């Protein structure tokens, strides 16, 4: 048999193959995998309930404790009177030490944990005036929970 | 997640990956049928200067060559969009979606 | 097909999910006295729950729980929790308005 018969044999082979691939992905995903690891929450549907591929609404939310992020809104007048502090008038520079200092939670009671700062938002928001600031913390025994209100403090000049 | 946030970005780099998996099998799928397709028309293109076969199978065996190929392109852009590009530079704001989630 | 309205539900009445809220400043200070200061010792019976309907009688009934939404909720700032009750003669109703009573050491 010639070369060109047994390319054109083994290009539909492997077009073939390819299909089948196709169709064991889209076996896959009958079976709902955890895209990763974590705390899994309630179910917000159960057994018989009937989901569309795409749809809004999930079925379940995992999520993930340790680190945590913190975001803190600044007004931009106070970060425009930082910057010109910075560079005129008396000396304001922290230096090594202005990663970050402690947060405070929402009873008041102090934080063990100091974290670290990194920025992640410019674009002040029309409503209000402010910018979104952004920071880290290690949560090593799950004592913070995503989605309270918190007070952070932070170092300036 | 291929950035850090708050962070300058050049145009064309890399930001995300959004797990292909059906891209890359319908790249082989166009791959072979190139492959197959490429030494066809070659094979033809050294035939027809002796005249063993006829102008219009070099013609049409040349058209189904060219046709694989733009299909094989076809799935190589669907490749390229699988790793989301910035389209142009300047800064990149937070992340508003993570790891782990589904996008349409 | 895929319309978003239903046309009728079907419910299994047994057993009774009951999620329950509380503040999550007050899960603040039972976890700041339950480590600092006198310890509060939750033992073995802190999985069990008892409630009582809007009424003021007891279930005669005693359930269980376990903890299913790790997450405080931005709105209210309060967590929820859930318990499983068993419901042998449907005396309870999905939406009903119920106290749980808890064990905090």
């Amino acid at each position: 048999v010639s070369k060109q018969q047994y390319a054109d044999a083994n290009a539909a082979y492997l077009q073939s193959k390819a299909a089948v691939e196709q169709a064991r992905i889209n076996l896959r995903y009958t079976k709902v995998l955890s895209p990763i690891s974590g705390r899994i929450g309630r179910s917000a549907v159960t057994e018989g309930a009937l989901v569309t591929n795409g749809q809004a609404n999930a079925m379940a939310t995992v999520q993930q404790l340790d680190p945590i992020y913190v975001d803190v809104t600044q007004p931009s007048t106070a970060l425009l009177r930082l910057r010109r502090e910075l560079a005129s008038g008396q000396l304001e520079r922290a230096g090594d030490n202005a990663a970050k200092v402690s947060l405070k939670l929402e009873d008041g009671s102090q934080y063990p944990l100091e974290g670290r700062l990194e920025f992640s938002e410019v674009s002040v928001d029309e409503g209000t005036g402010s910018v979104t600031i952004r920071a880290v913390f290690p949560n090593p025994n799950n004592e913070l929970l995503p989605g309270m209100f918190v007070h952070a403090q932070l170092q300036e000049g | 997640r291929l950035f850090k946030e708050g962070s300058d970005v050049k145009a064309g780099q890399q930001l995300y990956q959004i797990d292909p998996a059906t891209y890359e099998a319908d790249y082989q799928s166009a791959q072979a049928n190139l492959a197959s397709t490429q030494e066809q028309a070659q094979r033809y293109k050294l035939l027809v200067a002796d005249q063993a076969v006829s102008k219009q199978q070099y013609a049409d065996a040349n058209a189904a060559y060219l046709q694989s190929k733009a299909a094989v392109e076809q799935a190589r852009i669907n490749l390229r969009y699988t790793k989301v590009l910035s389209p142009i530079s300047g800064r990149i704001g937070r992340s508003a979606v993570t790891e782990g989630a589904l996008v349409t």
